[PDB]
């Protein structure tokens, strides 16, 4: 639309019994000419929680403003209630959306199980080489792979899959796949998986020689 | 009261879908219909509304060149048609008045195509591959499991599925759409 709705966290780390807070920044002040200041929230099929900061049948929400900096409390988080929270505007045509804060589940901090594959004969009979390496098991989410051929950073033709929280472990396992053909496969010898994480100061760094 | 739409629509680059939204349970002419998007981790966007009395439709402006709404108070139904459709239309798409559960749409030219899979061989931790595949979804059993959601590439999907054991092993991977099941043994 035109007013951007910035969120943060990205992902909030909450604890089935304690409190929990998260913001929503506006580009431009929601306080409008009649007074009122049109700010909701929704939980995501969709459903709105509150509307210019009043609940309206959920309950247990706050709730506060104002002007262009916006929060929202939950006095005591439960299992519900697990999942994104959107931030709303109507000053202000059109109506935007923030971002999203996703709920998980707090649990402690913990490195990923990183597995380098290279292409299997299989895929380089067919004239493709995929490089594959997984990241398993780690908290939070936030992680950062870089793939890196003969030394050198790759960033062209690398997707990236997370799952979601394990609901037994409360980690995240996620994919990094380097798509090259088979040509230029060949054409290099060492191709590099390096995992930055909050659990170290120092990358994760495995590799294999072709 | 309950806002109907299908679970997933698929269009090929260049050409038009038309999403539908039945309502029941009340009188379709006394809520507006609004449309969302929700690109996979972008935020929803409002595209517009439809007045379903009169027909009168208002559009946020970003949408308006590609979104022609409609009514028909005939059926209770409304209509969002999608033009010129692009790898960034790959979206799921809600009507609301309380909600429709969301239309799942993918663009792709891609006709159904079983999926490639590849081994990803070296507690020791296995994998495979599972490539260029169309449509989802696919099912990957093991013989600590990991299945890693697929991404759209090029009209095409690939996912991966790990495997953790403490040291035979095969991973078996099922494409109803084409009806193929192929199990792969690992070094």
């Amino acid at each position: 639309g035109d007013v951007v709705m910035t969120q943060t966290p990205l992902t909030l780390s909450v604890t089935i019994g304690q409190p929990a807070s998260m913001s929503c920044k506006s580009s431009q002040s929601l306080l409008d000419r009649d007074g009122k200041t049109y700010l909701n929230w929704f939980f995501w099929r969709l459903i709105y929680l509150v509307s210019k900061l009043d609940s309206g049948v959920p309950d247990r929400f706050t709730g506060g403003g104002s002007g262009t900096d916006f929060t929202l409390k939950i006095n005591r988080v439960e299992a519900e209630d697990l999942g994104i929270y959107y931030c709303w505007q109507g000053t202000h045509f059109p109506q935007t959306f923030g971002g999203g804060t996703k709920l998980d589940i707090k649990r402690a901090d913990a490195a990923p199980t990183v597995s380098i594959f290279p292409p299997s004969s299989e895929q380089l009979t067919s004239g493709g080489a995929s490089v594959v390496c997984f990241l398993n098991n780690f908290y939070p989410k936030d992680i950062n792979v870089k793939w890196k051929i003969d030394g050198s950073e790759r960033q062209n033709g690398v997707l990236n899959s997370w799952t979601d929280q394990d609901s037994k472990d409360s980690t995240y396992s996620m994919s990094s796949t380097l798509t090259l053909t088979k040509d230029e496969y060949e054409r290099h010898n060492s191709y590099t998986c390096e995992a930055t994480h909050k659990t170290s100061t120092s990358p994760i760094v495995k590799s294999f020689n072709r | 009261v309950q806002l109907q739409q299908p679970g997933a629509e698929f269009a090929m680059p260049g050409t038009s879908v038309k999403l539908s939204c039945k309502a029941a349970g009340y009188t379709f002419t006394s809520y507006w219909i609004h449309w969302l998007k929700q690109r996979p981790g972008q935020g929803l966007e409002w595209i517009g509304e439809i007045d379903p009395s009169d027909s009168y439709t208002n559009h946020n402006q970003k949408f308006r060149g590609k979104s022609t709404l409609t009514a028909d108070i005939s059926s209770s139904t409304a209509y969002m048609q999608l033009s010129s459709l692009t790898s960034e239309d790959s979206a799921v798409y809600y009507c609301a008045a309380f909600w429709g559960q969301g239309t799942t749409l993918t663009v792709s030219s891609a006709k159904t195509t079983p999926p490639s899979v590849y081994p990803l061989a070296p507690s020791v931790t296995l994998g495979c591959l599972v490539k260029g595949y169309f449509p989802e979804s696919v099912t990957v059993t093991w013989n600590s499991v990991h299945t890693f959601p697929a991404l759209l590439q090029s009209g095409l999907y690939t996912m991966s599925s790990s495997v953790t054991v403490p040291s035979t092993v095969t991973c078996s991977v099922a494409h109803p759409a084409s009806s193929t099941t192929v199990d792969k043994k690992l070094e």
